[PDB]
């Protein structure tokens, strides 16, 4: 566990906050942390930002265009994971898309940092093959500002 | 008198109306003379975009003269300094900018 | 048959409602409920939801942007089913589509648990192959709400 | 030929009426009714409905969207057949194209079921390959209702 | 006096329109100097997004005061209270939310 | 008198202008005064879809009311029954269904 | 009196404002009685499409009317038999159609 | 006599308005005659595209004229030359070009 | 009188309103009748597109005219040759073709 | 040469008119007819048609759309033929672009038919590559009416 | 080098003109231009022309449409060539690009033609690789009227 | 190290300015100079232009369009490096990106040149794999006026 060299993808969970408080405080620690089980897939969403004009009439070099960042904004997080209706962590999977709500969502990496959004549920979906699992499709858009694991370091 | 810092964004409008004398006779005949000895006095039309911080210095600026007092500005057009009075602006206030909209008309004194 | 576990699609089922009273209630029986058989394939809707916008101008962290779930909606159900005319089934799957109604259909798996939609038929078309069976390929789209599988636990 | 059971694509043939009378009563009988020959493909079309929205204010369970079937439409078929202008059939076909009317054209399947529909013809094509057979591309639109196998039965 | 406590949306539009006292013939030579103490008085217009539940509070808000009494807000573009007063809003009703749109006009009184 | 029982589609609009008694004094000074004794009367703008069958039984049912009789309706903006008068009406006939589109001035009447 | 056999296009827009006496002062009590037995006259938006050589006959039957003669016609709106008149109608001719717009005028004589 | 040597764009709108007599009491007999010698005198609605530093050459060139002046220009339209006059015209000013409007009337004397 | 021999491109706007005096009773009875002893006529708009070297040659045609003079022409719309007058008339000049756009109305004489 | 049977599309060879009078009478005969050498590929076009709006408030059966022919119009075509600069009639096709108009071209089959157009040039391009040649490719507008081979049967 | 007979396309040149006349009178000698080498692929532009509408209420046969030819217009021409930054001709390049300005490139073919453009440049891009040549790709939009082969024969 | 010939793309290096004073100036010297290291793929940004229509009236040849350049701008520069959040560069890159700030960034190539932007960061995401090194992917917008290599030679 070594945060500067490269790691494998392998070992990744996938953690819902079931608690009172703040995630962003010590988020190292699993109490008060569901889980979700048998993961599949994980992509976690690309941070973004727009851009703003920046470019004048009284400035002397027009030729080459010029811009400015503007209003950032987290994307979606999607994960596909094994369709499981008799565990607890599906059962509030679908409660919180049922009850339309913001909750934070940790994600936990083989190397000890970790990754904390907070969003709301905005897709449920599922894929049934006669020779394959059965599996949940699930898309989270985010909302707020994310903690990064650069942040604590 | 007091001069203009902030930038203008491009898209400016410049319109110009001179006034004439003008007596349409019969066949299309007709008789053409400038109304006054002073020339024609242009007409800017400006949008500016800044922070949201600076939106009240430029405001405060704008508010202390009224619609009465002048101040000078040398327009991107023609790069030399004139008199201007802003009588009326607006601005917009979004979340990270506030874009204003006003016309400065050109006075001689 | 373990909720709690992963199951293979092999073996899904699909019912239509001809019956009188609650789809939701007790759609664990088969009573009341017609059979449409030799399904080739099975794409379930995909639950979704818009996004109102929740940024203002009194608050304090401008940078990031913000959102919330709006209303949110049910999605298309397609399936590919053999060309059998002669069938109970079809014959009211084509009645059903000539007569704009909206009934239930119930979905059932490998595992001890249904699920249950509410819609009508969007469209139906046929597949012609020279070495291949007819196929009818059917798409239903969803009206209301539905009645999932972790409801009943 | 048992239309109760699943049968292969190969045996289908295209017909065009050319007659007085009403096509759809007695579809089973060749008698005034043309034949189209040697199709290498056959795309029959796909029927459609497009959707209106249902949802009020007065209702109670505002979260999930409604809606409601609206008008049918039948879609467009199109079939690829060898090029032989010298046959009387695909002169019809280009009078059928050049002078703009609605005609009925009927589908034999190998089972004992036919499918009648009425269309005009909204394209023709060619391609030329130097090892292949020159190929003629028809596509009708259908127009009105269409009569599906399943009525007579 | 009561408050208004509720956040606006990205978008407010800030309208000034100083009075001022302007004698110009023509062409002529012209003069201007202000009508007033209190000349700028700003015009804010609003757009507000309440849940359906909360649309009561704040109609029943708007209501009680008419178009005469006037209140106390802190507008978002300079930060210092004013007295405002709401003389015409509109609502549209959607499934899920409601729309406000609103004038607020300053007053001195 | 009858209820009004169709529902409605989303997008109402609700628009409320109260009456006021303004006077502007010299330097900003105002006085403000409500015009009248009684409250102000909402204008609810509603439309409606129906099928093709039963467009004649709505037509019919503003008919018989003219523009001059009021009936009970309950708007599902606050949820209080109030007293309202269709004074015209328009419908757009498609092959399916027929939109109205009307206004119900509110009147205490 | 002749009658009219074509057949109108999706999108007939039917406009009833019916005649009412209405007296109020300010926002003050108000009355209000019909004007008269027949108030409500429907004026019937209809669009037509026929081809090239049908629009002579169309043409030539609503020409020899006039904006006096009144005919029957049946509107598919609710299928009872009115007498109507077309005061307007215009042309806009295409490659292989012509389009026909005009307004229907329910009349009592 | 000056000439105008700047190139316009296309999509010029020349608009030809002749001025005639017309005598015509409701539907009744109409006559129908010239108003005098130069009837038709035609408008020419031009766009012109130069740069930022060649902006300056054709301001002064329009305004040392003013309304009254009249310069010769040979239009693209006819190739005849002409004698006109600008009586007004708008720049809207971009980053690396100025793009000009302005209306031509041709005149006799 | 000559001939108009151009082509007229789709899209022509033939509109046709009647004169008729109306006289409106109490009830919803009424009187109605033809203004004048002649016909209704027509006011054919139409809009057509030549090369640059022909525009010169149409452009003069309708300027030989002025606004008084009436020329034959036989619209599409019915194939029977009528008088008609050109009172005004606008082209559009790009860069391979010009396109002119009138409004030919009808006149008996 | 049997027009009533399936032929093979090689052989096939492009002419352009360059004589005076009417391309569609007898268009069996080579003379005043130029050819363009060594076609790679051939497309010819699609005839095609837009439709009309035939539904009425005033019919009974409102549940299906109706619709019509209207304008039709002849498609683009388009070949790839060897770059040959040196031969007449690349230098024909290249005049024929600069010049603005309309010239009749023929398309002859293995079978005894031909194929008779009417359209401007409304592309060439030019293709390199190392180890293969240099081809030149042009598209071929056609305006008015075609002149198919079911006319002259 | 025969005009008249297919060629590879083995053996093209690129030029730049540095001097001062007119380049499309005797483009066939080197003098006063430069030359950009080791060009890896290289896309001429096609040539293209707009279309008007011609069709006419005055005329009979109005089934079907027509059009005619309208403005013409010279495509865009990119090459990749590979990255020498040392060498004259790509300063050349960047030079020619900074200062936005219309210059004659030509293009010479292993038969004895060539083709003469003007165009300004519109794109410079580059694409680096570990195990490939680093490559400057280049795209330039000509103006005016280009000088083809076909011209000189 | 020739920079007349042709080089292999191996041994690209990043760098970020992270000094106070002229970037352009002597930019072949690696202090004040931050390196982000372990770079899997780099893809510069490529300049373009836009561009203005130079059309008139009252020209002779109007038959092929006329234009000319415009407005110039770079391009966005992208690249995937190792996931390292131990590693200063990336805590760096994360600050860069938090605060809207415009920074130059250098890239170096195997012959002894260098290119030098200057632009913000307009978007952050990440790659999770079961059997590969997680990655960190940036796109930077470039903003201003670029300094090629070309330039100081």
């Amino acid at each position: 566990p070594n945060p500067t060299m490269p790691v494998k993808g392998a070992g990744t969970t996938l953690w819902v906050y079931k608690g009172s408080g703040d995630p962003y405080a010590n988020p190292l620690s699993d109490v008060d942390w569901s889980r979700l089980a048998k993961v599949k897939d994980l992509t976690p969403g690309e941070l973004t930002a727009e851009s703003y004009d920046d470019s004048y009439l009284d400035d002397e070099d027009a030729d080459w265009t010029a811009t400015g960042q503007g209003q950032k904004s987290a994307g979606d997080t999607s994960f596909t994971l094994a369709w499981m209706p008799g565990e607890q962590g599906q059962q509030a999977l679908l409660a919180w898309f049922n009850e339309g709500d913001t909750r934070a969502y940790k994600i936990r990496f083989p190397n000890g940092t970790v990754d904390v959004f907070r969003g709301w549920v905005s897709s449920i979906g599922k894929a049934v093959t006669a020779k394959e699992v059965i599996t949940r499709t699930v898309k989270v858009t985010n909302v707020g500002r994310p903690s990064m694991a650069e942040d604590r370091s | 008198m007091k001069t203009f810092r902030w930038k203008v964004k491009p898209g400016m409008d410049v319109a110009s109306v001179p006034s004439v004398r003008k007596v349409r006779f019969g066949d299309g005949y007709s008789q053409r003379a400038p109304a006054g000895l002073n020339a024609n006095l242009k007409t800017y039309s400006v949008t500016l975009s800044v922070p949201r911080e600076e939106a009240t210095v430029l405001e405060s600026f704008l508010e202390e003269h009224g619609g009465w007092k002048s101040f000078l500005w040398t327009p991107p057009y023609e790069w030399r300094q004139i008199k201007v009075t802003c009588a009326k602006w607006s601005s917009r206030v979004s979340m990270l900018r506030v874009e204003f909209s006003a016309e400065f008309e050109q006075v001689v004194n």
